[PDB]
């Protein structure tokens, strides 16, 4: 018996931080970059 | 006044979209994750 392949899980950082408020959108894009690269990350994974 | 509603959500942060190239085409197709077609229009709001 030998696992080929794992379960590919995608996430919208935005929604998952900031939940139904367009007041913390407003500050989490000052963050910078951060969310973009856990789903890059993420999206190699789906690919793979 | 005593009332029950509903609230369907209105914020799908979560698109998907197939582009041949810009270079070869600017046509492009659009994919949501998970919903049927039906509630595409509720989901994203288009009428705003």
């Amino acid at each position: 018996i030998l696992p080929v392949s794992m379960t590919k899980t995608s996430v919208d950082c935005t929604m998952y931080i900031c939940g139904d408020s367009t007041e913390c959108s407003n500050l989490l894009l000052q963050y910078g970059s951060f969310c973009t690269q856990l789903k890059r990350a993420l999206t190699g994974i789906a690919v793979e | 006044t005593l009332e029950i509603l509903d609230i369907t959500p209105c914020s799908f942060g979560g698109v998907s979209v197939i582009t041949p190239g810009t270079n070869t085409s600017n046509q492009v197709a659009v994919l949501y994750q998970g919903v049927n077609c039906t509630e595409v229009p509720v989901a994203i709001h288009a009428d705003q």
